[PDB]
């Protein structure tokens, strides 16, 4: 089911539109949490189910006393988990100063339980998380196609691609490290790696003999980012993180340090940690407000108010074009046209019904997925779809 | 271009390139695509010769596009007007024994 | 009746001449108290009617004691009012200079009524005057089109359009503020706004917008003069609270040498500056070559404007296009001895023998609304409501 302005389309009018759209000045991508299910990840409600199975005792002190969640949502599995840890951190910070010892333990013990459950779901390889060359495995086969197709079709004098994402995992990095590409994420150094926001404006250049690089924005954080002293934020490697903190989290129990982690949007009240989150949305708007721009979306559930606000405000500029993927149009149209559904359904539906030739929505269940989004993108001509490399490397290694 | 599983050659003279580009040579595989036809018409194709500058590619033509309207063969004496008729005629006979030629 | 100087034309014969005159370098438009009716305005006659049948008792001294008005034209309902105001200000000033009581009070009592009846007509929206976005409404729909097309019909590297005006209200401002273009009127500042004549020579420019000028000839409601000899501009929400409200809802109070509208206090060397500086610009705009001037709403009852538009025509590349609704009703009265200069001049104009004077008349097909349509041509709400509710 394909709709442009309410009216329907056919695959051959759609594939001839994607190509016209990918030839523009600025191009971008915005992914989500579903894109990472073909690799070993999970979804936010499959997280809540597992939480309330194993920890049903702490689930009363959270609905009765402190009013942190509602029963309808707890029953229908419609809870935001990145918006609750922040509030709990606020509560704990307040209790530390107010000096009420009867309330700090009961929050340590229920934050140790939430972090243990969100971390375990982002490794994507289990105990094979601290090893090397995890981008050769076949699970990461389309993340490479995406990058390669986005790069291989640009011309001289045209800006490079940007990739925004809400996940906090390491797949795109594991893939680029195996393709031989460079991604800029705002950090510099190896023995001490630090955040420099002034280097989203840099680029490469060759002297005599280059344009293999891209920009990556992560909107909620990462497991490799942390804070040691007041004024700075540091990045490390997987093998180093696993040995410092990520292990006790899983195995040990009743382990919680404090304002030390930068995932997901948790300690947003300090002034050294929110400076990192704000720059990303800043650059998002500054990109989405240029002329001759195109944006593809996939994996996003539309449960955030600010991003929808930004997009709707951006659509006033006549040179902005969008493409969306939502495999529940039918299951939502009725639930919203009879009496009403949920804010996500309402929002996503308001766009289907407009007089716009620069909007587009796509459905079909397993036909609007990631392994199929990656296949509507054009493939270049000179790019080789053949591998006489491995047959030579095999002989080089067999030589003896 | 490249559409579904192969290539196709369009003939329209307007896609001027951009500065700072890179010019490259053509191999012997981007040349058949140029001097080739559709591949559903191969059952209706006859072989005439090869390219003269390189002598690598082979040339095929569609019978129902040749012998639909009339055909002109022009040439001076001693250069091969009668060696092309005895080749275009002893092929339609070996391919379509239900045919009337005079 | 499209008369064209001793000849006749048709709709398209006119609608192509307009497209021709719109390609010139110097374009100019002139508007009076007529084009302001569709939005809620009143002509000079209704205000005199109202003054007659609202303040009858004092109407006699104007004809018996001080001799400011003529009984004949008073009855005929054709009497100029701003000249009367100007002269009454002079009388009041003399009677206050030489210390006399009764004649002072007797004029302080008349100025109030006159200013009251003249302000009410120009408020133009009632009590929504001290509010915002009054240009989104439906009455101000044709001014926006006028501006949009008169600007769009311009070449790069060309001059900018000129709009002269005889009204003293805020419509063309309210409308441009809705579109999003910049008008220049000779004022600058926000916390203390002042008059700078040499600002008419400025113009914007980009580095990596469009604008226009506006010449009023009789003043406005938002200009005034404080105890110090400088002339200040103000916004409506502020003026309303400052003076206007009392003007409209108090029976007797007056402030002399304060207001600037309409040609009232010209006997002060600080106020006549700002009036003269407009007419001389009018002259210097006329005297240019390759210029066109579209007149819609003016009654030709003025010695000076008549003289200037008359002398302007000697050099041939100045084109005039008048609009006048009731034309034959004067053609058929000039045959006899009766007739007023207003009609004598326009018939003298239509009795010319060159292809510049282009009088027009349709009774109701020569109006602002059709004037607009005679010209060529070059979802936000849904999205903003969605964002609103979201
Ligand atoms: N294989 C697949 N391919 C593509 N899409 C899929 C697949 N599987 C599921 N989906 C779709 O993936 C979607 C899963 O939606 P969720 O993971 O809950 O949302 P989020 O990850 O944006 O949550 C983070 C936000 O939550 C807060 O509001 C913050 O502001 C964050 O922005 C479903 O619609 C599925 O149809
Ligand atoms: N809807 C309409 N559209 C177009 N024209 C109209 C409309 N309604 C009326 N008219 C015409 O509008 C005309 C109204 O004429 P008046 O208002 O007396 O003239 P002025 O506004 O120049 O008065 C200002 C002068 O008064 C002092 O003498 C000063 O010297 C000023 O210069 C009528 O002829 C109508 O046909
Ligand atoms: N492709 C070819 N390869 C080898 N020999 C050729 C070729 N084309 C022509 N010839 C030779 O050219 C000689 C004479 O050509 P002809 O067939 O007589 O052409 P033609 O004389 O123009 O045709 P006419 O006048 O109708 S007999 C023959 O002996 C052929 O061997």
């Amino acid at each position: 089911s394909i709709y442009q302005g309410g009216n329907k389309l056919n695959e051959d009018d759609f594939r001839s539109h994607v190509y016209s759209l990918c030839q523009l000045d600025n191009v971008g991508v915005l992914l989500g949490a579903g894109a990472s299910v073909g690799c070993g990840g999970k979804t936010m409600k499959d997280v809540w189910k597992s939480f309330k199975q194993n920890y049903p005792e702490l689930l009363g002190a959270l609905i009765d006393k402190y009013l942190l969640v509602s029963q309808i949502d707890s029953d229908n599995n419609l809870v935001n988990v990145e918006l609750l840890i922040d509030e709990a951190t606020k509560f704990l910070s307040v209790a530390k100063t107010r000096r009420c010892e009867d309330e700090e333990e009961e929050f340590r013990k229920i934050l140790s339980s939430l972090y243990k459950e969100v971390t375990k779901a982002a490794l994507l390889t289990g105990e094979q998380f601290r090893e090397k060359n995890q981008g050769k495995k076949d699970a990461f086969k389309y993340h490479k196609e995406l990058i390669s197709k986005l790069i291989s079709n640009r011309q001289p004098g045209q800006s490079a691609p940007a990739i925004f994402t809400t996940n906090y995992d390491l797949a795109l990095e594991w893939a680029a490290e195996d393709l031989g590409i460079q991604l800029f994420n705002g950090f510099s150094g190896l023995h001490t790696r630090q955040f420099y926001p002034q280097n989203f404006d840099l680029a490469f250049r060759n002297v005599n003999a280059g344009h293999y690089h891209a920009y990556l924005y992560k909107l909620h954080g990462s497991l490799t980012w942390y804070q040691n002293d007041s004024l700075t934020v540091n990045e490390v490697s997987a093998s180093q993180a696993y040995d410092e903190y990520i292990n006790d989290i899983i195995n040990k129990d009743d382990f919680y340090r404090g304002q030390h982690l930068i995932y997901p949007g948790a300690n947003k009240y300090s002034h050294t940690i929110g400076f990192v989150y704000g720059e990303m949305f800043r650059r998002f708007g500054e990109f989405i407000s240029k002329p001759q721009t195109a944006l593809f979306i996939n994996g996003f559930g539309f449960g955030d108010y600010h991003i929808n606000r930004i997009i709707l405000g951006a659509l006033l500029n006549p040179s902005f074009h969008v493409v969306i993927y939502y495999p529940e149009l039918k299951e939502a149209i009725t639930k919203v046209s009879k009496g009403g559904g949920s804010e996500a359904e309402k929002a996503i539906v308001t766009l289907k019904n407009m007089a716009f030739n620069q909007v587009t929505v796509v459905g079909g269940g397993s036909k609007a997925y990631f392994n199929s989004f990656v296949e509507h993108l054009p493939y270049p001509v000179l790019f080789p779809r053949d591998n006489i490399v491995d047959e030579l490397v095999e002989a080089i290694a067999n030589l003896s | 271009k490249r559409e579904l599983n192969g290539y196709v050659f369009i003939s329209e003279d307007w896609r001027l390139p951009a500065l700072g580009s890179s010019a490259v040579p053509l191999t012997s595989d981007f040349l058949n695509i140029i001097y080739s036809i559709d591949k559903e018409e191969l059952p209706k194709a006859v072989e005439l010769g090869v390219d003269s500058r390189t002598k690598t590619v082979k040339i095929f033509a569609s019978v129902d596009k040749l012998l639909s309207r009339h055909l002109a063969v022009l040439g001076s004496t001693g250069y091969g007007k009668s060696n092309f008729n005895a080749l275009l005629t002893r092929k339609v006979s070996e391919k379509y024994p239900n045919s009337r030629i005079v």
